[PDB]
C-alpha cells in the first residue's frame, strides 16, 4: 500500500494525480475557448433572420388595395 | 412564434394555413414571375446518390461539397468553403419560403379588407 | 471490398476468440481479464479501418455469407449490414467497452469469479454487435434477446441477494413485453411482405405501416425503457457498477433507439408513428428527469439520467431526425459511461457507499475523479463544444423549428432544464461541502487501470463529438435559419437550470426545518409507478394462478 | 425398418445374458450403437417418402421422432441405474426389458403404413408405460386412477377404433399412401361431426389438450425418472404425430370443428403457464410446462398451414429434449434431498457450480431463446397463427412473457439465493449426471446449425 | 462463377482517384499492406490447392427429370398415374419456390446496389418481383399443409370458372 | 409422516379445532380455518396476509432468506409472499392517495398531448419546394405517364 | 410437508369470449378476401 | 438493561472458540502444497497480433475470396458515388461538369 489510510484527516495525495487532473481540466477550458473563438456562430446564429414586417408589397407581389 | 398566438388566439381568418398554402395563384399580383432554375441535372443527382430530401434547388452546392469531402480525405477540415456555399444556398431557400408565407398572409389580409369593404 | 469486408468480419470473429479459448486452449486464467481487454482493444483498431473507408468514399456492403435455412420462399442467411450506422457505432462501442473493461480490471479485482465476469461482458458485447450489424429481422432478434439474457445474468451477478434476483427478473419481464411488438413486426413483415430482410422491406416500402411500426415502437419502448415499461432500468442498478456502465451506454438501452433508426425509411412516411414516438419520448424525458431530482443513490440518479436522455432520443426519432438520434447515441455513450466510472471510483473509495448524503468534500480528495465528473456533467448538460453539444444542441434546434406537438416541445425543454438540476445535485452533494463519510479514510484513486480507463473516455467526452460530426456525411438538410430566441433556447434553459439548482442546494444548509411536499414525495417515490404496479400487477396474476 | 427392429429385440437377449454387473454397461453401449445407425433414416427426398415395404415407411415427420426415440433409450438407462442399484438383479433386467419393449413399440408406431397397425401399437405402448410407472413409481397412488382409464378408453381409444374400422370399409384401405390419393372431402353431417371427434379425441387426450390435461401432472409426480423422460419426450408426441397424419382425411370439416380446440389451446396456453408460477413441486412445474408447450402444437396442427406444420415438428423435437433434460435436472436434486418440493433446497449454484450451468441452459431453451430450435419452432407457429388471425399475437405474446417468468423463477428459486442450512448431504455432481445433461443439450444446440432435418415433410 | 444472365449485375463504374490533399491517404497504404500480407499468401495457398485439384478431375451432373402426364390426365383413383403426376407436381412446386427466391435476391441486391436512388433504379426489379409473386400466389397459396396436385387443380378450375364468368358479365 | 400430522377436513367441533390447532403448532386462540366452502382449504390455518418483507430482518430465522422458522406454519400463499414477489410493507404515502396522484398525472399529460396535436407549433414558412415536378420520377413515379406539372416561382 | 400437501391436493367464460373475438375477425377477413377487398399482394407465406 | 451474568459468560465462551476457529483458517507458509522491457511488451503484442489478427484474416480472406464471393449476391457493394467531373476507371468515360452556377 503506497497510500496509507488516515484517521479523521485529509488523505495523502500524489503529484501525478493532481497534475493530470489539472492538465485535463485546463484542456477542457482551452478547447471551449478555442472553439468558441472560431465557431461562435454555432452558439449564437449562423445567418441573419429577416423581419417579414419589412418586406415591401412590391417584392412580395401584393396588389394595391384597389386592384 | 408570435404568428402562432395570432392564429390560435387572435383571428385565424387572416393567417396562412401551413398545410394548404399557397391558396392564391402564383402569378396573381406579379406581372410575369420567373420560374425557379435548377442547376443540377436529374441524372447527376441520381449518380451522386443524394438523399431525396436533399435533391432540392441547392443540390449543385451539395454535389460540389461531397466531391471535395471525398477528395480531401484524410483532411476532415478541408471543405469549409464548399460547405458554407451549400449552407448559404439553403438559407436563401428558407428565406424564400418565409416570403411565401408572408405574401400569403398579406394577401389574406387584402382579401379580408376587401370582403369587409364590400359589406360596409 | 476485399479489405473492407475481411476487416469487417475479423472484428466480430476476434471478439469471439476469447470465448472459444475458454475450452482450455493455452488457457491462462492468471490473466484472462487482461486477455479480454486486449482483444477489445485490437478489435477497436481493426474496426477503425472499415470506418475510415466509409468516411472516405461512403463505401458500404452487405455480407450474406452463410445460407442457413430456406422456408419455401423465405431464404434465411447470416447477413451483416456494414453501413453508416454499423460503421460509426462499432468503433464507439468498442472504445467505450475497452475503457469499461480496463476499469473492471480494478473495480472487480477482489471478485473470486473475475474471469466469469469478463466472459459475460464479452458475450454482452457480442450480442450487441450481432444486433447492430444484423441485416435481417431474425438475426436482429438473436441479438435483441441476446442482450436481454446477458442483462439478466449481470444484473443478478450477486445471486445470494434477493433484491438482485428481483431486479434481474424485472428486466426480463419488461423487455419481453416489448418483444411482443418485435414478433408483431416480424409476423406482419413476413405476411404482408415476404421477407425479414431490411432490403426487401425498404424496397417494397409499405404505406399501411401502422401495425408493424406500432410493433417496433413497443419493442423500442421496453428495451430503451420509455414511459410505461421504464421502472426496470433504475432497478438494474443492483448489478455491479461496470455492468451499469455498459448497460447504460454501449449496449442494451440504446438498442430500442437503434431499432427505430434502422427503420427510418418507414417511419419517414408515417406521421402517425412520428406523433406517437414524439409524445412517448417527451413524457419519458421529463418524467425520469423529475424523478432524478430527489434521488439520493448515486447510481439511481445516473440511471434516471439515462432514461431522460433515451427519452430525448425517442423525441428525435419522432421529429423525423433519425440521424441526429444516432449521433446522440454515439456521443452519449462517452460521457455517460464515464459518469458511471466516476461514481464507481467514489463508491469504491467510500467502502461501497452509494448515498450522496454520505459523501461530500471530495473535490480535492479525489482530484482526477472530480475532473472527469465535472467534464462528464458539463458534456451531459450541453456545454458548448463538448461531446454532448454536437447532438443535443442540434436536436433542440431541430425540435424547435419542426411542425411539432406543442406540448411535447415544452416538456422537452423543461427536461433539458432539469438535466442541469440533477447534474448539479451530484456535484454539490458528492464533491462540495465538508465530508460526511466515516472517519477511516481509504480514498485512493491512484491506480493506473482506473486513471487510464477514465482518461481515455475523458478525451472522448471532449473531442469525440467534434471529430464525429466533422466526418459523417450529410444525410439531411440541417435547418440553420431561425430566430435568436429559438437558436439559444437549449443554452438558456440549461443555464437557468444551473442557477435554479444552486438556490435549492444552498437552502439545504439553512438551519430551517423542512416540510415534506406532495411533489417531493411524488418525485422521491418515482411517481408511485413501482409501488402500485409492482405490487398490484404481480398480485392479480399470482393470485389468479392458484384459483 | 427391420435393421432397427431386429437389433432392438436383440437388446433383450443381451440384457438377460450379460454378467450380473455388466447389465448397465452392455445395454447402454449397444443401444447407443442402434442410435448411431438411426441416422441412416435421413435419406429423405423432396417429393417421395422413404417407403421400405408394405408395412413400414419413413418421411421427414417420423424420421426425427424415430431418432429421438432411439437416442432416449441409452439416456434413460443412464438416468435409471443409480436409484435401481439397490434393486435385485432379476428386477433390473425386467426394468430394462420394459424400456426395450417400449422402444420396440415406438419405432414400429412411428413407421406403420396402415392406420390400424398404428392404432394397435399406439395402444401397446401403454402396457410397458403403466408397468414402469406403477411397478417402479414413487407411491401407492394409481396413475391409471380409474376415472382416467375410463374417460380415455371410452372417449378416446374406442371411438378411434370404430372410426378407423368405418373408414376402411368406406375407402377400402387405411394405408397412408393410399389415403393421400383416395382422400375424399368430408361434408357437413352430424355423423361426420362424430367421425371427426372420434378420429381426434384420442390424440387430444394424449397431447394433452387443455381441460383433459390433469392426468399428466399426476403421472409425472408418480413416475420414475425414466418414465418421466419417455412420457414427456416421446409419448406426448404420439398424439401429435397421430393428429398430423389423420387430419389428411378430415378436411374441410376441420375448418370449423377446430375452433373449440383452438380456443382451449390458446386460452389454456396462458392458464397453464400462469399455474407454473405457483407450483410447489418441480415435477408438477415441468409437467404444467409441457401442457403449455403442447398447446402450441395443437394450434399449429389444427390451422394446418405449411409454416405451422414446420413449426409443429420443430416444437415436438425441441420440447422432447428440453422437457426431458428438465426432468433429469430435477431428479438429480431429488436423489440428494429426496423431495420434489422446489423451495426446500435453494442457493444450489453455490454448492454445485457446473450443474447450475446445465440448469441455466435448460431454462434458456425452455423459454425459447433465439436461435435455439425451441424458438424456431415456436416462432413458426406464431408466424402462422398471426395469419390465421392477427389478434392471436396478443395471446401468443403474453404466453412468451409468462414462459420467461416461470423458467427463470424455477432457476432463481433452486439455484440462487442463500442455501438451506440443515441440508448437508449435497455431494458433488457425478460424472454420470454431468454426462446425462450434456447428452441432452449438446444435440439440442447442435441442431441449431442444421434445423432443416427437424422441420418435417413440409420443409 | 455463376450465370451472369440469371443473377445480372450492371457494369461497375468506379471513379478514378483524384486526390486534392498533400496528406498521404492512409487507406491506400493499408491497401498495399493488405495486398502484401493477406492477399498474396492467401493466393499462394489457394494456387497450391488448385494444383492438387487439377490432378484429380471428376464430374458431377445435374439430374434431369423427363416429363410425365399431369394430374389432369390421370384417371380417378388410379394411383399408379396419380403417383407419378403427384411427384412431378411436388418437384415443380419446389422449383417454383426457388424461382421466387431468385427474383427476391435480385430485388434485394438491387436495393443495396443503388443506394439512395433505389426507388427509381429498381423499378424493373420491383415489377418482375410483383408478377412472379402474383403467379406463385395463384398456383400454390391457400392449398393447406396437405397440398397436392388435386387441390392445386381444384383451385385453378375455380379460378378459371370465375374468369370465364366475368367474361360473360363483360 | 403419520396421517394425523397432515391437513384434514374442515374442523367442526371445538375439540377438533383444538386438535388441528395443536397439529399446526398454533395455540387454540390463534387458530382459525378458512371459511368452509368448496375452495377445499380443509383445516389449514388462515394466517395474516403479509409478505415476508415485514418480518424482523434481524431475528435469527432458521430460513434467513425466507424469514421462516422451522416448524412454524407456512402461510397458504407463501410462495407468492417470498421476498422476491408481492410485498405488503406499509408505504410512506397512503395507498389511495398514491393511485390518485399517479392516475391524475397520466390523465393530465395525455389530455395535454391531445391539445398539442390540435394546436401544433410550426415556423412561418411556406412549403419546401422541389424540382422536376416535385421529384415525380425520383419518388418511383410511373415514367410511362406524364405528371400534371408543378411549377415553382422565384420570390 | 403440511404446506405442500394442502397446496398439491371465470371458467368457460373467457373461452366463449375468445371464440367470438376470433370467429368474428376471421369472418370479416374471409368476406374481404372473396370480394378482393383484402390486400394480399405479396402474401405467399402461410 | 444490559447482559445478564449468564449471557455475558456464554458470549465470552463462544468468543474464545470463534476467535480460535478464525485463527485456524490462516494458511501455513507451505500451503498450498502444489504438485509439480520494450521487447517483451512487443513480443506479447506481436504474438497476439499474429495469432488473433493475421491468422483470422488469412482464414476470413480465403473464405470470402474463394467461397463467398464466388456465389451470386453474397457480398453486395453499394455502387460508388459519381460526381460531375469524374473519370470512370472501367471505361475512361469523363462525367461532364455542371452548368455554370449563378453568382452567389
Ligand atoms: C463436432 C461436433 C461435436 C459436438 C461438440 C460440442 C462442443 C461442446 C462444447 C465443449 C466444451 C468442453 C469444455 O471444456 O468446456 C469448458 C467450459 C469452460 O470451463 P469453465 O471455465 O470451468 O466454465 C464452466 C462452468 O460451468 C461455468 O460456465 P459459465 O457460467 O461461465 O458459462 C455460461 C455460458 C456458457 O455458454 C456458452 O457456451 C458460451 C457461448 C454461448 C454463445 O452460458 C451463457 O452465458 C448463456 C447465455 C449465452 C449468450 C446468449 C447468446 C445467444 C446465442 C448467440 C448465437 C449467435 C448466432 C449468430 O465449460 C462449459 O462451458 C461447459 C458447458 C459448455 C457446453 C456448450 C454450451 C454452448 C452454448
Ligand atoms: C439468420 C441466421 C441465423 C444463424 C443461427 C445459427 C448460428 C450459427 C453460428 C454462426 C456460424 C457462422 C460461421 C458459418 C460458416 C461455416 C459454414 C460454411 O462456411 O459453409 C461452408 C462454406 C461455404 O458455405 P456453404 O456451406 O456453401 O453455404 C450454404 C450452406 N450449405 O465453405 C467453407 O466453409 C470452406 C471454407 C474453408 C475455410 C478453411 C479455414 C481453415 C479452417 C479453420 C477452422 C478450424
Ligand atoms: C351407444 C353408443 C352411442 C354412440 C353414438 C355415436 C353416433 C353414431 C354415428 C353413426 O352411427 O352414424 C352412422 C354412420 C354410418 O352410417 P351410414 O348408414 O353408412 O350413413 C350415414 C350417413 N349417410 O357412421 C359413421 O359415419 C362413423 C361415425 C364415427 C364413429 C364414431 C364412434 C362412436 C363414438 C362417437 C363419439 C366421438 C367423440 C367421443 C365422445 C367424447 C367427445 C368429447
Ligand atoms: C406505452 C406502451 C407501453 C405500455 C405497457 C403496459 C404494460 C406494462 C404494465 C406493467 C407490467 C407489470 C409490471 C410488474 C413488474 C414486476 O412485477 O416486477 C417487479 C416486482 C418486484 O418489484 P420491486 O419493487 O423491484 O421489488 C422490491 C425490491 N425489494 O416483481 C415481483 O414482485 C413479482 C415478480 C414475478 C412476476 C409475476 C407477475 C407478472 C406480472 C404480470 C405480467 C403478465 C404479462 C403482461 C403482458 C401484457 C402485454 C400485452
Ligand atoms: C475461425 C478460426 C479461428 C482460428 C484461430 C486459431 C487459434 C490461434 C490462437 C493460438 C494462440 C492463442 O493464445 C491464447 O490467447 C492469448 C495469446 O496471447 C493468451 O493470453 C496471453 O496474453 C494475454 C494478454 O495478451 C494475457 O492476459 C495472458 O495472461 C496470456 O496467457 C491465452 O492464454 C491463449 O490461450
Ligand atoms: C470425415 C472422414 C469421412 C471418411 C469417409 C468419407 C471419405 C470418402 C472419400 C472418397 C471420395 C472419392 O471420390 C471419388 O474420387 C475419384 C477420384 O479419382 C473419382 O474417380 C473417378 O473420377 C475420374 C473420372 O470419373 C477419374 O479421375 C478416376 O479415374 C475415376 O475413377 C470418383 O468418381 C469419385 O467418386
Ligand atoms: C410538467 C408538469 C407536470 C404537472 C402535473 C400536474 C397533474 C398531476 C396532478 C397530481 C395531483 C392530483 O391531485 C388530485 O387532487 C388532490 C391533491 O391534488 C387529491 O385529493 C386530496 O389530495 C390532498 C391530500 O388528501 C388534499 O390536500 C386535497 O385537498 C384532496 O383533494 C386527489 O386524489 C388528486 O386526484
Ligand atoms: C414559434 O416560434 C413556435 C416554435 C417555438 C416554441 C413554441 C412553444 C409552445 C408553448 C407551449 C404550448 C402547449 C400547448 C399544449
Amino acid at each position: 500500500a503506497h497510500i496509507e489510510p488516515r484517521y479523521r484527516q485529509f488523505p495523502q495525495l500524489t503529484r501525478s494525480q493532481v497534475i493530470q487532473a489539472e492538465f485535463f481540466s485546463a484542456t477542457m477550458w482551452f478547447w471551449i475557448l478555442w472553439r468558441f473563438w472560431h465557431d461562435s456562430d454555432a452558439v449564437l446564429g449562423h445567418f441573419p433572420y429577416p423581419d417579414p414586417s419589412q418586406w415591401t408589397d412590391e417584392e412580395l407581389g401584393i396588389p394595391p388595395d384597389d386592384e | 412564434g408570435a404568428h402562432l398566438a395570432r392564429r390560435y388566439l387572435g383571428d385565424a381568418s387572416v393567417e396562412p394555413d401551413p398545410l394548404r398554402m399557397p391558396t392564391f395563384p402564383p402569378d396573381y399580383g406579379f406581372p410575369e414571375r420567373k420560374e425557379r432554375e435548377m442547376v443540377a441535372t436529374q441524372q447527376e443527382m441520381n449518380d451522386a446518390q443524394l438523399v431525396l430530401q436533399q435533391r432540392d434547388y441547392c443540390a449543385h452546392y451539395l454535389i460540389r461539397f461531397l466531391k471535395c469531402k471525398r477528395d480531401s480525405f484524410p483532411n476532415f477540415l478541408a471543405c469549409k468553403h464548399e460547405r458554407h456555399d451549400w449552407d448559404y444556398c439553403e438559407h436563401l431557400d428558407y428565406v424564400k419560403r418565409m416570403k411565401e408565407f408572408e405574401r400569403e398572409r398579406r394577401l389574406l389580409q387584402r382579401k379580408k379588407r376587401r370582403e369587409q369593404r364590400e359589406a360596409d | 471490398m476485399n479489405m473492407f469486408s475481411s476487416l469487417s468480419l475479423v472484428t466480430l470473429l476476434l471478439l469471439t476468440m476469447p470465448i472459444m479459448m475458454m475450452s482450455f486452449n493455452t488457457y491462462k486464467p492468471s490473466n484472462y481479464p487482461l486477455y479480454v481487454k486486449t482483444a477489445i482493444s485490437y478489435a477497436f483498431i481493426t474496426s477503425m479501418i472499415p470506418t475510415m473507408m466509409f468516411i472516405h468514399s461512403g463505401q458500404e456492403l452487405i455480407i450474406s455469407n452463410w445460407h442457413w435455412l430456406t422456408i419455401q420462399t423465405l431464404k434465411l442467411s447470416l447477413s451483416f449490414k456494414m453501413d453508416y450506422f454499423s460503421m460509426m457505432f462499432i468503433p464507439v462501442a468498442l472504445f467505450v467497452t475497452w475503457s469499461i473493461m480496463e476499469f473492471s480490471m480494478w473495480y472487480m479485482y477482489s471478485d473470486p469469479n473475475i474471469n466469469k465476469f469478463f466472459k459475460y461482458l464479452l458475450l454482452f458485447l457480442i450480442t450487441m454487435l450481432i444486433l447492430v450489424t444484423a441485416n435481417n429481422l431474425f438475426q436482429l432478434f438473436i441479438g435483441w434477446e441476446g442482450v436481454g439474457i446477458m442483462s439478466f445474468l449481470l444484473i443478478g451477478w450477486w445471486y445470494g441477494r434477493a433484491d438482485a434476483n428481483t431486479a434481474a427478473l424485472q428486466a426480463i419481464l419488461y423487455n419481453r413485453i416489448g418483444d411482443i411488438g418485435f414478433i408483431l413486426a416480424m409476423a406482419w413483415f413476413l405476411t404482408n411482405l415476404n421477407t425479414w430482410d431490411l432490403q426487401q422491406i425498404f424496397m417494397l416500402n409499405p404505406s399501411d405501416s401502422n401495425m408493424p411500426l406500432i410493433g417496433l415502437a413497443l419493442a423500442a419502448t421496453g428495451k430503451s425503457a420509455q414511459f410505461g415499461l421504464h421502472p426496470w432500468l433504475p432497478s438494474a442498478m443492483e448489478g455491479p457498477t461496470p455492468v451499469s456502465a455498459l448497460l447504460h451506454s454501449s449496449t442494451m438501452v440504446v438498442a430500442g433507439i437503434f431499432l427505430l433508426i434502422r427503420f427510418y425509411p418507414l417511419t419517414e412516411n408515417n406521421k402517425y408513428i412520428q406523433s406517437i414516438t414524439l409524445c412517448l419520448g417527451a413524457i419519458t424525458t421529463l418524467f425520469t428527469a423529475m424523478c432524478a431530482l430527489t434521488q439520493n443513490d448515486i447510481k439511481k440518479i445516473i440511471a434516471f439520467s439515462t432514461s431522460s436522455q433515451l427519452g430525448l432520443m425517442m423525441v428525435t426519432i419522432g421529429i423525423n431526425q433519425p440521424y441526429l438520434a444516432f449521433l446522440h447515441i454515439c456521443t452519449h455513450a462517452f460521457f455517460k459511461a464515464m459518469l458511471f466510472m466516476c461514481s464507481g471510483s467514489i463508491i469504491h473509495s467510500l467502502n461501497d457507499e452509494q448515498d450522496i448524503r454520505k459523501m461530500g468534500g471530495l473535490f480535492k480528495a479525489m482530484p482526477f475523479t472530480t475532473t472527469a465528473l465535472i467534464v462528464g456533467s458539463l458534456a451531459l448538460t450541453g456545454m458548448p463544444f463538448l461531446t454532448g453539444f454536437y447532438s443535443k444542441d442540434l436536436i433542440i434546434e431541430a425540435a424547435n423549428t419542426s411542425y411539432t406537438n406543442a406540448w411535447a416541445l415544452l416538456m422537452t425543454l423543461i427536461a433539458t432544464s432539469f438535466t442541469a438540476i440533477y447534474s448539479t445535485r451530484i456535484i454539490f452533494f458528492a464533491l462540495l461541502g465538508q465530508p460526511r463519510f466515516p472517519t477511516l479514510v481509504n480514498i485512493n484513486e491512484n491506480n493506473p487501470l482506473l486513471i487510464n480507463s477514465i482518461k481515455r473516455l475523458l478525451i472522448g467526452s471532449l473531442f469525440a463529438g467534434y471529430i464525429i460530426s466533422n466526418n459523417i456525411p450529410p444525410t439531411t438538410i440541417p435547418q440553420m435559419t431561425m430566430p435568436y430566441y429559438l437558436k439559444t433556447t437549449a443554452l438558456i434553459v440549461t443555464i437557468l437550470g444551473f442557477i435554479l439548482a444552486l438556490e435549492i442546494s444552498n437552502m439545504t444548509k439553512n438551519l430551517k426545518y423542512h416540510y415534506p411536499s406532495n411533489a417531493f414525495k411524488f418525485s422521491t417515490l418515482l411517481g408511485y409507478f413501482p409501488t402500485i404496479m409492482h405490487r398490484l400487477a404481480p398480485y392479480m396474476n399470482l393470485s389468479m394462478s392458484q384459483k | 425398418m427391420l435393421k432397427y427392429i431386429i437389433p432392438t429385440i436383440m437388446l433383450m437377449p443381451l440384457t438377460w445374458l450379460s454378467k450380473n454387473n455388466m447389465i448397465w454397461v452392455n445395454s447402454t453401449a449397444h443401444s447407443l450403437l442402434i442410435s448411431f445407425t438411426s441416422l441412416l433414416l435421413m435419406n429423405q427426398f423432396g417429393d417421395n417418402s422413404l417407403n421400405f415395404s408394405l408395412l413400414f415407411f419413413s418421411d421427414s415427420l417420423s424420421t426425427p421422432l424415430l431418432i429421438l426415440t432411439m437416442w432416449l433409450l441409452p439416456l434413460m438407462l443412464m438416468a435409471s441405474q443409480h436409484h435401481l442399484s439397490k434393486e435385485n438383479l432379476t428386477r433390473k433386467k425386467l426394468f430394462i426389458t420394459m424400456l426395450i419393449s417400449l422402444q420396440l413399440f415406438l419405432i414400429m408406431t412411428f413407421t406403420a403404413m396402415e392406420l390400424i397397425l398404428f392404432y394397435i401399437l399406439f395402444e401397446a405402448t401403454l402396457v410397458p408405460t403403466l408397468i414402469i410407472i406403477t411397478r417402479w413409481g414413487n407411491q401407492t397412488e394409481r396413475l391409471n386412477a380409474g376415472l382416467y382409464f375410463l374417460f380415455y378408453t371410452l372417449a378416446g381409444s374406442l371411438p378411434l377404433l370404430v372410426a378407423l374400422i368405418y373408414i376402411q370399409n368406406t375407402v377400402g384401405s387405411l394405408n397412408f399412401l393410399m389415403l393421400q390419393y383416395w382422400v375424399q372431402p368430408v361434408h357437413n353431417s352430424w355423423s361426420n361431426v362424430f367421425m371427426w371427434l372420434a378420429c381426434m379425441m384420442a390424440f387430444m387426450v394424449k397431447m394433452p389438450l387443455y381441460g383433459l390435461h390433469l392426468w399428466l401432472p399426476k403421472a409425472h409426480v408418480e413416475a420414475p425418472i425414466a418414465g418421466s423422460m419417455v412420457l414427456a419426450a416421446v409419448l406426448l408426441k404420439l398424439g401429435g404425430y397421430g393428429m398430423l397424419r389423420i387430419t389428411l382425411i378430415l378436411n374441410p370439416m376441420t375448418d370449423f370443428m377446430a375452433y373449440p380446440f383452438i380456443m382451449l389451446s390458446l386460452w389454456g396456453m396462458i392458464m397453464t403457464s400462469s399455474i407454473c408460477l405457483r407450483q410447489t413441486d418441480l415435477k408438477s412445474l415441468i409437467a404444467y410446462s409441457s401442457v403449455s408447450h403442447m398447446a402450441l402444437v395443437i394450434v399449429a396442427i389444427l390451422i394446418q398451414t405449411p409454416w405451422s406444420y414446420m413449426g409443429a415438428t420443430a416444437l415436438m423435437i425441441a420440447h422432447g429434449l428440453t422437457s426431458s433434460m428438465l426432468f433429469c435436472l430435477a431428479n438429480s436434486n431429488y436423489e440428494r434431498i429426496h423431495s420434489r418440493t422446489m423451495i426446500l433446497a435453494r442457493g444450489l449454484q453455490t454448492l454445485l457450480p457446473l450443474m447450475a450451468t446445465w440448469w441455466l441452459l435448460a431454462s434458456l431453451t425452455n423459454l425459447a431463446l433465439p436461435p435455439t430450435i425451441n424458438l424456431i419452432g415456436e416462432l413458426f407457429v406464431v408466424m402462422s397463427t398471426f395469419s390465421w388471425s392477427n389478434i392471436t399475437i396478443i395471446l401468443m405474446g403474453v404466453n412468451m412473457v409468462i414462459t420467461a417468468l416461470y423458467s427463470l423463477y424455477m432457476l432463481i428459486m433452486t439455484q440462487r439465493g442463500k442455501y438451506t442450512y440443515h441440508i448437508n448431504n449435497i455431494s458433488p455432481s457425478f460424472t454420470r449426471e454431468n454426462a446425462l445433461m450434456s447428452l441432452h443439450i449438446l444435440p439440442l444446440l447442435l441442431l441449431t446449425l442444421n434445423p432443416k432435418i427437424i422441420l418435417g415433410p413440409l420443409y | 462463377s455463376w450465370d451472369k444472365d440469371v443473377y445480372p449485375e450492371p457494369p461497375r463504374r468506379t471513379p478514378a482517384p483524384s486526390p486534392q490533399t498533400s496528406l498521404p491517404n492512409p487507406i491506400t497504404y493499408l491497401t498495399k499492406a493488405f495486398d502484401l500480407l493477406v492477399d498474396r499468401p492467401v493466393t499462394l495457398v489457394r494456387e497450391f490447392i488448385e494444383r492438387q485439384h487439377a490432378k484429380n478431375k471428376y464430374y458431377y451432373y445435374h439430374r434431369e427429370f423427363r416429363r410425365v402426364p399431369d394430374i389432369t390426365e390421370c384417371q380417378e383413383k388410379d394411383v399408379l398415374c396419380m403417383f407419378e403426376a403427384e411427384m412431378q407436381w411436388r418437384r415443380d412446386y419446389k422449383v417454383d419456390q426457388e424461382i421466387v427466391n431468385i427474383i427476391q435476391e435480385r430485388l434485394k441486391a438491387c436495393q443495396q446496389r443503388e443506394g439512395e436512388s433505389h426507388r427509381q433504379n429498381c423499378a424493373k426489379e420491383l415489377e418482375q418481383f410483383t408478377q412472379v409473386v402474383k403467379a406463385y400466389q395463384d398456383r400454390y397459396h391457400d392449398l393447406g399443409a396437405h397440398y397436392s396436385a388435386r387441390k392445386c387443380l381444384a383451385k385453378q378450375k375455380q379460378r378459371m370458372l370465375a374468369e370465364r364468368k366475368a367474361a360473360k358479365e363483360a | 409422516i403419520t396421517k394425523d400430522m397432515l391437513p384434514g377436513p374442515y374442523p367442526k367441533t371445538p375439540e377438533e379445532r383444538a386438535a388441528a390447532a395443536k397439529k399446526y403448532n398454533m395455540r387454540v386462540e390463534d387458530y382459525e380455518p378458512y371459511p368452509d366452502d368448496g375452495t377445499g382449504y380443509g383445516d389449514y390455518p388462515k394466517l395474516p396476509d403479509r409478505s415476508q418483507q415485514e418480518r424482523d430482518p434481524w431475528y435469527d430465522w432458521d430460513h434467513p432468506d425466507l424469514r421462516l422458522n422451522w416448524g412454524e406454519p407456512m402461510h397458504w400463499d407463501l410462495d407468492m409472499y417470498i421476498r422476491n414477489r408481492v410485498d405488503t410493507s406499509p408505504t410512506p404515502v397512503n395507498w389511495n392517495l398514491m393511485c390518485k396522484h399517479l392516475f391524475g398525472f397520466v390523465a393530465f399529460m395525455l389530455f395535454m398531448f391531445w391539445v398539442g396535436e390540435t394546436y401544433p407549433a410550426y415556423q412561418p414558412v411556406g412549403p419546401k419546394q422541389y424540382p422536376y415536378n416535385n421529384l415525380y420520377l425520383e419518388r418511383g413515379g410511373d415514367p410511362n405517364k406524364e405528371p400534371e406539372p408543378v411549377v415553382h416561382y422565384e420570390i | 410437508v403440511r404446506w405442500t400437501y394442502a397446496r398439491s391436493a371465470f371458467g368457460i367464460g373467457p373461452l366463449v369470449f375468445w371464440y367470438y373475438v376470433f370467429k368474428t375477425d376471421r369472418d370479416r377477413k374471409e368476406k374481404l378476401i372473396q370480394e378482393g377487398k383484402l390486400d394480399r399482394t405479396f402474401n405467399i407465406s402461410y | 438493561s444490559g447482559y445478564t451474568p449468564e449471557e455475558k459468560l456464554r458470549l465470552q465462551q463462544l468468543r474464545e472458540l470463534r476467535r480460535r476457529w478464525l485463527k485456524d483458517q490462516e494458511l501455513s507458509p507451505r500451503e498450498p502444497v502444489l504438485p509439480p522491457n520494450v521487447i517483451y511488451k512487443t513480443y506479447r503484442h506481436s504474438i497476439f497480433a499474429f495469432t488473433h489478427v493475421l491468422i483470422p484474416v488469412w482464414i476470413i480472406h480465403y473464405y470470402l475470396k474463394y467461397h463467398v464471393t464466388t456465389k451470386p449476391y453474397t457480398i453486395v457493394e453499394k455502387k460508388p458515388r459519381i460526381f460531375p467531373g469524374d473519370t470512370i476507371l472501367e471505361t475512361g468515360e469523363v462525367i461532364p461538369p455542371m452548368k455554370e452556377f449563378p453568382d452567389q
